[PDB]
């Protein structure tokens, strides 16, 4: 049954696709994952193997010399679907012993029709236009959401930096006491005994100032605090939304892109595709 | 703003003023007065308060305040503006200054040029910070000693290099435009008392070094002022500050090239070699104040302990399960499989697991990272998003293995990104601490544990082995084939199989190297060890080629180190200008502070002021930026302090670009709401204030150092209409012989677009444009300046009697028409030829990159014809992800309009002969540039890790592997060309 089947109709080949195509069926899935495809015509070899081990995609050409097929010399299978079914059943040690793994799990390109049972072209390509639009919609959301973003981390570290002026600031000025302090320790001393209260009147008056304007400043960073708290909470808020946002757009690109494919698979104009895009 | 808060302050404002006595004085000020006004208004009014028998003499005295940056400074020099004071608060503290002043000055200097102030890396605990301050030095002060080898020659050629290009060969086509190999030179001669200018025309050989050119300006004792005042005089550019001081051909100037393709005159200036020698600072340096097991010998697997997470910004409704990410990373790729910790609910993130990878330690090489991530969840269909990413050294720079807990503030994941893990991104903490904060622990091995040194490396490397033939033909042909892939085609199993097979082979074959690195099992000591002791041997390679391994794909320091030695010895002043760019962002990659690449810049930055000044930029734009502050900080400072005079004039750059920060941000925000005839005046009004005016005149062009900008032609400056609100500037050009150059420098600053895209599509168009020119294609482009100075802040060139196509077009036929009265004569095929030949170049240029879909507003003619492009603002075809197809757009279609000025105003447009002579343009341009693939895709994957949108992964730049058809044969890859071009054009393409 399966060794008869032509490579044309086996799921894991896919045949003119590009290694970039390969990679974005094959990022983040389990070790046996595996795809068949064209090789790049500048080469010797006819096809492609990509399969995953230990987190890599791992290429292995497929030659052809008269009717028989193989990584290497010599070519012993009689067809590409013999090959691939061998090392379904077989690890692939057998030729390589550091590459110790079987090819387990193949991307399908029946995979959509999972998800789109839907035999009408037209209700999937309408299906495609109402994926498309709650897909840009979401894109659109997320995007405004990251411009408060960046505006809003941006705005913080400003306040950060003014929160540290104003403690320097408040430094300086206590430090002022301490001048005013040391300086009126025996002035003041002087006049106790001289009894020059009408100085006293002055000097007394220029320390309350003193502390009247600190109180004033550390009032202001007492402001500034709360509202870089009010604002660290919005960018919290902010950072919650778009990750509600995030896993709902992979899914609406995901759903899309795999409607997009079935179309394609059938080769819908390049022109109705757009029409619903 | 100049004060917090408040963007300007007011006319009046009131000055709390700190006495050393203990009092406190407020003191009326203007806005514009200086501080030494202030301090004698002080002291008059402070006669009246208390205690004023205690004072001192003012000369005893100085003001003190605090900064917008939070910093306590003290304003030595007494004539700067209130304004200019940069004071967080309106507040003086007059104390007596004690301590080294100079050293003050010099350190606020390099603050203010820096973007932070340098006594925040004083605070810095981290041990690889403070060590990369103090032997950094020994970069700088060596640098300083090339600068004295012949002085005061050294000096010159220092503040005015060579201007060169890389080979002193001409192509064919600019000879042929020589007559039997001479050029006509005009030489200027002043005579200043008199003040006006006698001319000289010259004919002599193109190859004819400056002496040549002065020997015989001179005769325009026969041989004996040529004897003697031979080396007395210098030649300068008429315009510019660009000189000749350096024996190189007249024509390798790129000035003098210039002039022979543009066909315009020479206009050279004589001048006294002392006159300028005299007029250089000479700037002295000075030191600042700031001047066991072995990881073979440990038997055990790797393993991590995962403990908690402080905090997720995640809403529990949304999402299921939170979990985190774990990989071990040499580069790009995992060393082994991924490991995740077990799934947790997102309110209480603490998973207190060991995770356990398939990777024996002594295993581990040298580059090794942990690389994670906090990721969310939500028959079973589930998707994965990352929260929050971080990476992780497994070694530290001094060679130490990580051990014992410690905690990782992680990073926000970049726009676009939806990779589970980032291993591209940098690595280290997040500096902002209130952020989600991952603890782990590694295994502790009850020493400090370093990894081997090479000698250990080497033996190991022959142990290998210990546990004859020829290179047949056949395998000879296949390594052949194998090279001549480009960087981002995988190599096969069987090639790597191969490669490595034959690594003692592949040495007859020098640029096999990258691919060879990819046959290597980084996961084995065994193999890693052979690769080194194959690595230090090596022969050195084409600086192009060497620039591939600087990419993220290549982070072991042996690698890289041969990369760097090959730039070392290869690598020219042109190209290294021409490269700078990914030069710069490629140390965003590098492990550590202290590396051999950035050891090489910084001493190319200090004995070359044209690549100091763009390295500077560079990094400067990018201090916004936090995942690279700290390393670009600390290289600005190193630069900074060793550059020398050159920080007073970088300082008046930045000091000019804050104030149209200033200027535009307060357009953008506070008037809004107003029409564009109020926020001109407003604009004026600001601009008419003296310390605007002293601010945006006589400073250098951040475009081109060459270029001074004197004074602003105030009444020509103009908001665009641009919601962002770009200023057309305009400025004087201040030479005294700018009439036979440019009379005014035209600038545009941009304030709220990100300009790094446009900054790098200029500079490829520029790098294809010079390929054409070597390979005898001469199609002309226009890379006019673009820099990037900041966040979306920059400077884009204006080109002069240039129009875009709508204002032509504002019938099918008026573009051709409008070309014709512009160029009426003979004069008009020279224009039909430049039209053709601009158009064919920009047409596979913009198809090649993918730039943005071009309109009338995006295409530009200049006057004498050629045609350009303008706002390239997303390439690589940024509007194919968010869209559905996988298709290669074709951005710039030729309309009728632009296909009846090829054809001269013919009938049949698309069947001409001369439609046909620039299709074959179009296939020999994209062919030509299709053989130096290599440069262009090394070019963009060193820009991966630059924060583009555009290109955050190898398969952004997988667009120019397709439109350049790599993965085909040459035949097949033109054939593919043309079918895109007849699907644009509705078959009119005559095929
Ligand atoms: N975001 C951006 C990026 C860029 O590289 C160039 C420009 C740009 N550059 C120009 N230049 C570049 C050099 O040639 C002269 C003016 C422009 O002229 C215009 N006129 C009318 C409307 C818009 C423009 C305009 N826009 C804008």
């Amino acid at each position: 049954m399966n060794n008869n089947m032509s490579l044309q109709d086996a799921e894991w080949y896919w045949g003119d696709i590009s290694r970039e195509e390969v990679n974005e069926k094959l990022r983040d899935t389990a070790d046996g994952t595996f795809l068949v495809r064209d090789a790049s015509t500048k080469m010797h070899g006819d096809y492609t193997l990509t399969l995953r081990k230990g987190g890599n995609n791992k290429l292995i050409k497929i030659f052809h010399r008269d009717g028989k097929y193989g990584f290497s010399d010599p070519l012993t299978f009689s067809s590409v679907v013999e090959l691939i079914n061998h090392y379904r059943n077989e690890s692939l040690a057998q030729y390589n012993p550091k590459l110790d793994v079987k090819l387990l799990y193949p991307v399908s390109k029946y995979q959509q029709d999972q998800v789109v049972k839907e035999d009408n072209i037209e209700a999937v390509g309408k299906k495609l236009h109402e994926y498309n639009t709650q897909f840009q919609e979401k894109s659109r959301e997320y995007d405004r959401l990251y411009e408060e973003y960046t505006r809003t981390s941006q705005e913080i570290q400003m306040k950060r930096t003014a929160i540290e002026a104003f403690n320097e600031t408040i430094k300086i000025f206590e430090e002022q006491c301490q001048t005013q302090e040391r300086y009126s320790k025996e002035y003041i001393e002087k006049f106790k005994r001289e009894g020059n209260e009408k100085e006293i009147q002055r000097i007394m008056h220029n320390y309350d100032k003193l502390k009247s304007r600190i109180s004033e400043i550390i009032d202001s960073r007492r402001r500034l605090e709360e509202d870089l708290k009010k604002q660290a909470a919005e960018y919290r808020e902010i950072d919650k939304r778009m990750n509600s946002i995030k896993p709902d757009l992979i899914q609406l690109r995901k759903t899309r892109d795999q409607y997009l494919m079935w179309l394609t698979q059938k080769g819908v104009r390049q022109k109705k595709l757009n029409e619903w895009l | 703003g100049e004060l917090w808060g408040i963007h300007l302050m007011p006319p009046r404002i009131l000055v709390e003023c700190l006495l050393p006595n203990g009092m406190i004085v407020t003191l009326e000020c203007l806005r514009e007065a200086t501080l030494i006004t202030i301090k004698h208004e002080l002291f008059k009014e402070a006669r009246k308060y208390p205690l004023h028998q205690l004072l001192q003499d003012e000369s005893s005295y100085i003001f003190v305040s605090v900064t917008q940056e939070a910093e306590r400074e003290e304003f030595f020099d007494e004539t700067r503006r209130l304004c200019d004071l940069r004071l967080f608060q309106p507040f003086l503290k007059v104390i007596e200054p004690v301590g080294n002043r100079e050293e003050k000055i010099l350190n606020r200097e390099i603050g203010f040029a820096i973007g932070m102030p340098v006594c925040e890396f004083d605070m810095v605990k981290d041990p690889e910070v403070q060590d990369f301050r103090r032997n950094i030095l020994n970069v700088c002060k060596e640098a300083v000693d090339l600068r004295d080898l012949n002085s005061p020659h050294s000096r010159a050629m220092y503040v005015y290099p060579p201007n060169v290009e890389s080979s002193p060969e001409l192509p064919k086509h600019i000879y042929n435009k020589l007559d039997k190999g001479q050029i006509i030179v005009v030489i200027w001669v002043i005579v200043s008392p008199n003040n006006d200018k006698q001319k000289y025309t010259l004919k002599i050989n193109h190859d004819c070094v400056p002496e040549q050119v002065i020997a015989e300006a001179i005769r325009k004792q026969l041989k004996l002022c040529v004897l003697e005042y031979q080396g007395k005089y210098i030649l300068k550019v008429c315009g510019c500050d660009e000189y000749f001081l350096e024996k190189y051909p007249l024509s390798q100037y790129k000035y003098i090239r210039s002039c022979i393709m543009l066909g315009r005159m020479p206009n050279l200036m004589l001048m006294a070699k002392e006159s300028l020698y005299s007029q250089l600072p000479m700037d002295c340096f000075t030191m600042p104040s700031y001047s066991t097991k072995s990881l073979w010998v440990i038997n055990s697997a790797l393993r991590i302990k995962i403990l908690c997470a402080t905090y997720v910004n995640v809403n529990i409704r949304d999402i299921d399960k939170i979990y985190v990410r774990t990989g071990i990373y040499h580069g790009g790729e995992p060393l082994c499989d991924n490991v995740n910790t077990q799934r947790v609910p997102c309110s209480n993130p603490r998973w207190n697991e060991w995770l356990n990878y398939d990777i024996y330690i002594p295993d581990l090489p040298r580059a090794a990272r942990l690389c994670l991530s906090i990721c969310s969840v939500k028959g079973a269909k589930e998707e994965h998003c990352p929260l929050a990413w971080g990476n992780i050294n497994l070694f530290d720079y001094t060679d130490t293995l990580v051990s014992g807990k410690m905690a990782l503030n992680l990073w926000p994941v970049p726009h676009g990104l939806e990779d589970l893990l980032n291993p591209i991104g940098v690595t280290g903490s997040n500096p902002n601490k209130e952020t989600p904060c991952l603890e782990l622990e590694f295994d502790w091995f009850s020493s400090v544990v370093k990894f081997p040194d090479m000698s250990v490396i080497e033996e190991h490397a022959n142990w290998s082995v210990s546990r004859d033939n020829e290179l047949r033909e056949n395998d000879k042909e296949q390594l052949k084939a194998i090279s001549t892939r480009d960087p981002l085609s995988e190599i096969t199993e069987q090639e790597k199989d191969f490669l490595w097979s034959h690594r003692h082979y592949c040495v007859t074959i020098p640029e096999i190297l990258p691919k060879l690195l990819l046959s290597v099992k980084w996961n084995s000591r065994d193999e890693v060890a052979q690769m080194y002791c194959l690595v230090k041997d090596w022969p050195p390679i084409k600086p192009e080629q060497a620039m591939e391994l600087l990419d993220c794909n290549y982070p072991d320091p042996m690698v890289r180190g041969f990369a760097v030695r090959c730039l070392e010895k290869y690598l020219t002043d042109d190209k290294l200008s021409q490269y700078l760019i990914q030069l710069v962002q490629v140390l965003k990659y590098e492990q550590y502070l202290d590396n051999l690449l950035v050891r090489f810049l910084l001493k190319k930055a200090l004995t070359n002021q044209r690549i100091g000044h763009f390295f500077f930029w560079h990094l400067k734009s990018e201090m916004h930026n936090k995942t690279v502050s700290q390393r670009f900080g600390l290289l600005l400072e190193s630069y900074c302090r060793a550059c020398g005079m050159y920080l007073k004039h970088l300082n008046r750059q930045v000091e000019a670009m804050e104030k149209l920060i200033n200027l535009t941000d307060i357009l953008k925000q506070e008037k809004k709401d107003e029409t564009q005839k109020v926020q001109m005046k407003f604009l004026v009004e600001q601009m008419r204030r003296p310390d605007f005016m002293d601010a945006l005149q006589g400073f250098l062009s951040p475009l081109n150092p060459a270029h001074q900008l004197g004074n602003l032609r105030l009444e020509e400056c103009r908001i665009m209409s641009s919601a962002k609100r770009p200023l057309w500037l305009n400025w004087e050009n201040p030479d005294i012989m700018s009439e036979l150059l440019f009379q005014n420098n035209e600038i545009i600053f941009k304030n709220g677009d990100d300009l790094r895209q446009d900054m790098l599509t200029l500079q490829i168009i520029r790098i294809m444009e010079n390929i054409w020119q070597n390979q005898g294609l001469d199609l002309r482009m226009l890379p006019y300046g673009c820099l990037s100075i900041g966040d979306c802040v920059g400077l884009i060139e204006v080109v002069r009697n240039s129009h875009t196509i709508m204002q032509i077009q504002c019938n099918s036929h008026t573009l051709h028409q409008w070309l014709k009265d512009k160029n009426k004569g003979e004069i008009y095929d020279a224009a039909i030829d430049l039209f053709t030949r601009s158009c064919a170049g920009y047409c596979v240029a913009t198809f090649i990159l993918g730039i943005g879909d071009r309109h009338n507003s995006n295409i530009m003619v200049k006057d004498d014809g050629q045609l350009f492009h303008i706002d390239f603002g997303h390439f690589l075809d940024h509007k194919k992800k968010k869209f559905g197809y996988k298709r290669e757009r074709v951005p710039f279609v030729l309309t009728q309009d632009f296909l009846i000025v090829i054809s001269k105003g013919a009938q049949e447009c698309t069947k001409t002969r001369e439609f046909e002579r620039f299709q074959e343009m179009c296939y020999k341009a994209y062919l030509a540039i299709r053989q130096h693939a290599n440069l262009f895709i090394n070019l963009f994957s060193m820009m991966l890790g630059s924060g583009m949108p555009e290109l955050q992964s190898f398969d952004d730049i997988a667009y120019i592997r397709k439109t350049l058809a790599l993965d085909k044969t040459e035949q097949e890859a033109l054939e593919y060309f043309m079918k895109q071009m007849n699907d644009a054009h509705h078959g009119g393409w005559t095929t």
